[PDB]
């Protein structure tokens, strides 16, 4: 007696017509066996010959053959159905999870059958047994129900279920449901017999609109497997992980083990997913088998090592602070923990800055900072306060002459290193008592030799030449020869935007080997004064 | 009698599809009583999984005021009903408005609430007030009248706005009146006290006739202008002030011509150091005087195209202080202006550039009638996250975000 879902097709589209030849006999017999079982019990409806629609029907089977199994391919309807709200994008996540002194999981079966299909749109899921042919007539049904594998199954049916849940959630405001597509998820504090007395009406009251629930008490005992999680009475984990010893490997198996690394990180702190992940950066070849390398293999033992012992977070308390602690592990990778407790974490987590060739520590630390917030907001609908191995003259240093917009809440210094800081900063005007360095670089896009250089006032003059590099390379290059040949203060003088823009960004690592040098010159000086005019306007400018 | 008003979308446009961002409890809350009491009123009404469509919603503060408003996410729904709002049932933007002394801002939403929606478009407006942690699915509503911050709105509602207005207008005819959005702008020539006077009679004689309105806001548009480029001015130059100099000048030869940095750039001919004080020649100073002469006078050929968008480019100089230029194609500014704020700490960036665009907003609406998509100078996922928070606009102007930008401080500052 439930209140049907109003469908329909999409605008300028009809109902959905085919014609299915396959196949045999045998299959013809069950599907009549099931079809007269499903019409006994009203989910489907004989229809007389007309000109109605009609969908392809093909009959398989499970293991142990006793049992025989009906399946519909209603791709052809789906396309042409009308779109639907949707169902769920994610899952509830553990950590966000609130105890609870008991927990019991209701499935009900034949779900998508229990509920009923909206009448103008059911001739839309005709479909036909075939004789076995002399020519004989078929036998034409159509669907009362929900049908299996049709595109607004899930979502009526959620609705449905909620609506039904709606007048017993009245009268048991302190009992919590949780909404599964096929599952209902319960908790109480109530004492362990009106527990079950809860439990029990719920199913008869579920019963009372044909939905089917487990007669063993409560079914399924803790600990629950529950997409892919160890969901425990007073702690949650993830179920067993394991990670596979080949002597080869193919970007398939790369990309499950970077998959299982991943889904690993969020209970079990320090796991690094950089070098797997830097194999796995080639876009060609999905099957082609790729060489670990040493990284790599040191990456995956240290994983292998951290998964040796087991370990579990727990479950949220709204009466206690959100904290979230960040810890750098140096290759640019960062990890977090979120607790409201020393010896216990809620969940934790990783952050690794993919994109862009330069950045530093301070921005990085910013990066994290907002998705574990994006993430606590998400999951507990909150924001942590943050505990972060960082000066705050350090970060206000930082974001008071960054160009971009940055926001942190309410933090706290830690102490454990290593520690975030600015390992040079450029002087905002000239040097008085400096040598200044004017230096140019050029390059010929064909042969790739090119050259760098630099004159001074003091009339010194070099010119280094390059062999395989770029412009922007050799216009990075011409700094670095400025920087090793001079003294501890000295004034650059470039006419390149680039090398001026990668320069004043303050990177304190980078990809490239050069640029990495050009820190390390930086770092070494006292003071550095960099300067930019306009090329070839014959000025302060080298000509090579 | 009247019914409701139809609205068709253009052929070949369904209906806003659009992720509902996650917000704190505190504010999933606050929407649910808002919407709650609207249930209550009939504004809204919940739906069921039949309808695909929705738009985003968020919780910000009215006036500044304890209590929480509702705001919902037009934008998408306004691009698709774009046929129905701006062709077909379009309002007339006022010239004058920007010529006017002083203009008030005030907030006519509430007239909305009252006229009913056309009953198949119903379903276009939905909305999902979210759960934390996807323990459920949202509430789903869809808006059974006028909803606030749609375009269509202001666009039914036009007719009667004016009727309303009618008696005003004729014992004011040198008050110009403007509707945008919720918002009704109000300029006047009239000396301040009496403008408020203007405006408080104005307020009473809306009030007297059924709309409610929410020291005061007031802009001032004869102030507004593209400002001028600032050369630095100093006692001595060395070298590197005349670097700076030829920089910023041949930087500034994209928006004039006539630039020449000659006399300039012979004086750097030889190769010196950067502290080392050199006076300018005769030749020097000329062309210095010659090229503030021309720095000084607006930029030729620079109009306003109806049809093309409006871009709003901001970017941070530090201390409190953000500049701003407004523009329909590269280099051909139709306004630049500089937005600042209280000292001491009331402040942080996000609040900052949040009030500055819709500083920037507000004053593009005065003057095209419309607002610009802007460029921000921010992280896309922290302003995602923030920007609800000191927003005090019943409108959302387009963004994008942008990680270029190479622009020093000194040449817009
Ligand atoms: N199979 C499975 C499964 C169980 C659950 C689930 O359990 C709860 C249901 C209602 C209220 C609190 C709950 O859990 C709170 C934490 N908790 C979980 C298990 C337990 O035994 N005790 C406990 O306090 C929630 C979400 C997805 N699920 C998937």
């Amino acid at each position: 007696p439930i209140e049907t879902v109003p469908v329909k097709l999409k605008p300028g589209m009809d109902g959905p017509k085919v014609k299915q030849w396959p196949l045999t006999e045998e299959k013809i017999k069950a599907l009549v066996e099931i079809c007269t079982e499903m019409e006994k019990e009203g989910k489907i409806s004989k229809i007389g010959p007309e000109n109605p629609y009609n969908t392809p029907v093909f009959a398989i089977k499970k293991k142990d053959s006793t049992k025989w199994r009906k399946l519909v391919d209603f791709r052809e309807l789906n396309k042409r159905t009308q779109d639907f709200w949707e169902v769920q994008l994610g899952i509830p996540h553990p950590a966000g999870l609130k105890k609870k002194k008991s927990v019991t999981v209701l499935d009900v079966g034949d779900a998508y059958f229990s509920v009923p299909l909206d009448e103008d749109f059911r001739k839309y899921t005709a479909f036909t047994i075939p004789s076995i042919n002399n020519e004989t007539p078929g036998i034409r049904y159509q669907y009362n129900v929900l049908p299996q594998g049709w595109k607004g199954s899930p979502a009526i049916f959620q609705s449905s279920m909620t609506k039904i849940l709606e007048p017993f959630a009245a009268q048991n405001p302190d009992i919590v449901i949780y909404q599964y597509m096929d599952d209902l998820y319960v908790g109480s504090d109530l004492e362990i017999g009106q527990h079950r007395t809860k439990i029990e009406e719920l199913r008869q009251h579920l019963l009372r609109w044909g939905l089917t629930t487990p007669d063993k008490k409560h079914q399924k005992e803790p600990p629950f497997l529950w997409m892919g999680y160890e969901l425990h009475p007073d702690k949650w984990t993830v179920q067993p992980i394991v990670l596979p010893e080949k002597d080869s490997w193919t970007v398939n198996d790369i990309q499950k083990l970077v998959g299982k690394l991943n889904w690993a990180s969020q209970i079990y702190p320090g796991i690094k997913v950089r070098q797997l992940s830097k194999l796995l950066r080639g876009t060609k070849a999905l099957t082609e088998v790729i060489p670990l390398t040493e990284e790599a293999e040191l990456e995956l033992a240290e994983n292998r090592e951290i998964l040796k012992e087991p370990v579990h977070g727990v479950y949220y308390d709204p009466s206690k602070d959100l904290i979230a602690e960040i810890q750098k592990q140096g290759q640019g990778q960062w990890t977090y923990q979120i607790y409201q407790e020393p010896f216990k974490n809620l969940k934790t987590g990783k952050y690794a800055r993919m994109r862009g060739a330069h950045t530093n520590d301070v921005k990085q630390l910013t990066e994290a900072v907002q998705k574990i917030t994006t993430e606590s907001i998400v999951i507990w609908g909150k924001t942590p306060k943050f505990k972060l191995p960082i000066q705050k003259e350090t970060w206000e240093t930082w974001w008071t002459e960054y160009w971009q917009a940055t926001w942190i809440p309410e933090w706290e210094f830690v102490n454990t290193p290593p520690l975030v800081k600015l390992w040079y900063q450029l002087e905002k005007e000239p040097i008085v008592g400096a040598e200044t360095f004017y230096v140019d670089g050029a390059a010929n896009r064909e042969t790739k030799l090119g050259k760098a250089g630099y004159v001074t006032n003091k009339g010194r003059q070099k010119v280094v030449p390059l062999t395989n590099t770029t412009n922007q390379k050799t216009e990075l290059q011409a700094i670095y020869l400025a920087l090793q040949d001079s003294g501890l203060e000295v004034n650059i003088v470039t006419d390149s935007q680039y090398a001026l823009g990668i320069i004043q960004a303050q990177p304190d690592k980078s990809e490239s080997e050069l640029v990495n040098q050009i820190i390390e010159q930086l770092i070494k000086k006292e003071k550095v004064y960099l300067a930019w005019v306009p090329a070839h306007k014959g000025i302060g400018g080298n000509e090579q | 009698p009247i019914e409701t008003v139809p609205v068709k979308l253009k052929p070949g446009m369904d209906g806003p599809k659009v992720k509902q961002w996650p917000l704190t409890e505190e504010k999933i809350k606050a929407l649910v009583e808002i919407c709650t009491e609207m249930e209550k009123e009939g504004k809204i009404s919940k739906i069921g999984p039949e309808n695909p469509y929705n738009t985003p919603v968020f919780a910000i503060k009215k006036k500044d005021s304890t209590k929480w408003r509702k705001l919902v996410d037009f934008r998408e729904l306004n691009k698709r009903t774009q046929d129905f709002w701006e062709v077909q049932l379009g309002i007339p933007h006022p010239a004058g408005l920007k010529k006017k002394k002083s203009v008030t801002v005030l907030d006519v939403g509430d007239a909305y609430f009252s006229v009913p929606l056309d009953e198949d478009f119903r379903k276009y407006t939905a909305f999902t007030i979210p759960s934390i942690n996807n323990e459920t699915p949202g509430i789903r509503y869809q808006y059974n009248v006028l909803p606030q911050g749609w375009k269509g709105s202001p666009a039914i509602f036009q007719s009667s706005m004016t009727k309303i207005l009618e008696p005003f207008k004729k014992q004011n005819p040198d008050i110009v009146i403007y509707q945008y959005m919720d918002d009704l702008y109000v300029g006047s020539d009239l000396e301040i006290g009496q403008h408020r006077t203007k405006i408080e009679e104005l307020r009473q004689h809306l009030l007297r006739w059924g709309l409610t309105t929410p020291m005061g806001y007031e802009l001032h548009p004869d102030k507004w202008t593209v400002q001028p480029i600032v050369l630095p001015e100093k006692d001595s130059w060395t070298v590197n002030d005349i670097q700076k100099l030829v920089g910023k000048l041949n930087w500034a030869s994209q928006i004039y011509p006539g630039i020449k940095v000659r006399q300039l750039s012979k004086l750097l001919r030889g190769t010196k150091a950067l502290t080392e004080v050199i006076p300018l020649t005769e030749e020097a100073e000329l062309e210095l005087a010659e090229n503030r002469e021309i720095l000084k006078e607006p930029v030729h050929g620079v109009y306003y195209d109806p049809s093309k968008d409006l871009i709003a480019e901001i970017q941070k100089q530090g201390q409190g202080q953000w500049t701003y230029q407004i523009y329909q194609e590269p280099f051909k500014n139709l306004k630049t202006g500089k937005y600042a704020r209280m000292r001491g700490a009331h402040t942080n960036d996000v609040k900052q550039l949040t009030e500055a665009v819709q500083k920037i907003t507000t004053e593009s609406i005065v003057i095209w009638g419309k607002t610009p998509k802007f460029k921000l100078p921010i992280q896309k996922e922290t302003w995602e996250t923030w920007w609800t928070e000191y927003w005090q606009a019943t409108w959302i102007p387009e963004w994008e975000f942008v990680n270029t930008p190479p622009l020093v401080k000194l040449w817009y500052q």
